[PDB]
């Protein structure tokens, strides 16, 4: 392809922004300049993302082109790249591209970017068998069939597709990096073929038999995060393994994972876990997610002393004091537990993050010196205190304590109740089983800010 | 301010990754996900102002991803500001401040 004569840029470039741009490249001072064929024929490489460029007409004259980049445009047709040969390198997502058969003779490609696009078809994809890189997430595309054949790929993702059937993943045994999360897989056995996979990511599926990674010794990380899994027994295998997500299962017998040694990265939040003694030994762990499973005893953590991420909420734990030991502690979420007594928590100095909401918190006197606080969370505690004797005239200390060390006035008291610094007192004409009252105070630790509030409950014995 | 029920890992990205691209970054999360679906956003300079959608959010799953590879000399740090919201269209938080630090190889 070549202009016939010396053409205005704004004529061989009918797009109003990639005109401004080829301005640029060509060294011109304005748009209605006039460019020759020969400066045309220079341009080897074009950066032309985040423009908004509704077309690409005038691209075919650029015959040199070995890598471009249009990707986050507002491109629909592609038809300008299908005899650009020299073409080695396209990225060209966040686009609206329905139609890819004019990249269908580009041979060449050894990288292909074109996630969250409009692609249904990948059959233009075929021949394209150099292909190293191919990233096609956030399409429309159900049938793979079409990959079947480009067995030099190293690095394939498609995830946020609908995707099924796996099997033309069958010959593509260069594969290094997969991810294939947010499709409609259930059945991952041809994975046992890709035994030179590192990397393989497939969060939000419908997998529960995870058996054909046995023999896949190369994976250093793996995500299943929100599938079907319950029997891990072949994750024993995985010795490489240095970063696992499980989070979003049914998974309960950890005991698979004592070996991964390697592991500094470890996902196991919503699940049905009751026991952790088998990740005793993951001494090299600095993330450790265990919120939403069935935890009480939460002694074998302890031990892991490299970590500075930790997560344990909604659990039923009342002894949160094995975290004292985890002095490199900069995250700490243990909300919706029944953790009264947080003087452990004087120890994780380094704490920046600190969420404890619904829990049993009555006293932040040992929160005080914890300076280093930029997130906090106290809300909603909820206690029921040691039975007292109902009498006509009750009366019970104030034990909400701020972190200054001063009582905080109750916000509410149930039953006419009223406070004198530090009693509580109620009248009461007749037997009630309980009273109660509330509180409700903001408060600042270093530069956390949080309310600290909650629900005190008072049974009354005859 | 305010934590509210959010619930995020610290997040750094090397400079000079390889794909395949968007990579998971790290999921947020927020308690409101047990008592009703959960939905999520971001927003600020990477996400949708200059450059950007540089992250991601999926909306169901709340996994940040990065779309391209980052390079610590021309953005070493990123601030952005994720959102939740159920069925329904509220908002079972406020929003909160997400750093995102560009590292070494
Ligand atoms: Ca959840
Ligand atoms: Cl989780």
């Amino acid at each position: 392809a070549t202009i016939t004569q010396d053409t205005p840029i704004n004529q061989i470039f009918t797009d109003t922004a990639l005109a401004e741009k080829m301005k640029t490249v060509l060294g011109k001072t304005n748009v209605t300049d006039t460019v020759s064929q020969t400066d045309l024929d220079q341009v080897t490489t074009l950066q032309a993302d985040r423009l908004g460029i509704k077309s690409i007409d005038g691209v075919e004259y650029l015959n040199n082109l070995t890598q471009i980049n249009f990707s986050n445009n507002q491109l629909t047709d592609i038809t300008p790249l299908k005899n650009l040969t020299k073409l080695v390198d396209i990225l060209m997502n966040n686009n609206q591209i329905a139609d890819i058969t004019p990249l269908a003779n580009l041979t060449n490609l050894t990288g292909l970017t074109l996630f969250n696009n409009q692609i249904t078809d990948i059959d233009p994809l075929k021949n394209l068998t150099n292909l190293n890189r191919l990233e096609l997430s956030s399409n429309t595309i159900s049938d793979i069939s079409a990959l079947s054949g480009l067995t030099s790929l190293q690095q394939l993702s498609f995830s946020s597709n609908q995707v099924t059937d796996l099997k033309p993943l069958a010959n593509l045994t260069t594969l290094e990096r997969l991810d294939i999360s947010s499709n409609k897989v259930s059945d991952i056995s041809v994975l046992a073929k890709l035994t030179n996979l590192e990397s393989l990511i497939a969060t939000n599926n419908q997998i529960s038999d995870i058996t054909p990674l046995g023999i896949l010794t190369n994976l250093d990380e793996l995500s299943l995060n929100g599938n079907q899994l319950k029997d891990i027994g072949t994750l024993a295998s995985l010795t490489n393994l240095t970063d696992l997500d499980l989070a979003n299962n049914q998974i309960s017998n950890l005991a698979p994972l004592s070996g991964l040694t390697k592991l500094t990265e470890l996902k196991l939040g919503a699940n049905q876990i009751s026991n952790i003694s088998p990740l005793a030994g993951l001494t090299a762990l600095t993330n450790l997610e265990l919120n939403e499973n069935q935890l009480e005893d939460i002694s074998p953590i302890s031990n892991l002393k490299n970590l500075t991420y930790l997560t344990l909420y909604f659990n039923n734990i009342s002894d949160i004091s094995p975290v004292s030991s985890l002095t490199k502690l900069q995250r700490l979420f243990f909300s919706n537990n029944k953790v009264s007594d947080v003087s452990s928590l004087a120890n994780l100095t380094n704490i920046n993050w600190l969420s404890a909401g619904h829990n049993q918190i009555s006293d932040l006197t040992p929160l005080a010196n914890l300076t280093r606080i930029t997130q906090l969370g106290l809300n909603d505690q909820a206690w029921t205190n040691a039975p007292v004797n109902y009498k006509a005239n009750v009366s019970i200390p104030n034990t909400v304590k701020n972190v200054t060390g001063a009582l905080i006035a109750p916000a509410t008291i149930s039953d006419g109740g009223s406070y004198t610094e530090p009693d509580i007192t109620w009248n009461l004409p007749s037997y009630t089983n309980e009273v109660s009252y509330t509180f409700s105070q903001p408060v600042t630790i270093g530069k956390g800010t949080t309310t600290f509030s909650g629900t005190v409950t008072q049974p009354l014995k005859a | 301010g305010p934590l509210g029920s959010w619930v995020i890992p610290p997040i750094s990205c090397p400079e000079n990754e390889k794909g395949p691209f968007p990579k998971n970054l790290v999921q947020i999360k927020s308690n409101k996900d047990k008592e009703g679906k959960v939905f999520y956003s971001i927003t600020g300079q990477g996400a949708d102002t200059p450059p950007v959608g540089v992250f991601i959010i999926e909306r169901e799953t709340g996994w940040l991803k990065v779309t391209e590879p980052l390079d610590r000399e021309r953005i070493a740090t990123y601030t952005l500001f994720s959102h939740a919201v159920s069925s329904n269209g509220n908002a079972v938080e406020d929003p909160m401040e997400i750093l995102i630090t560009v590292t070494d190889q």
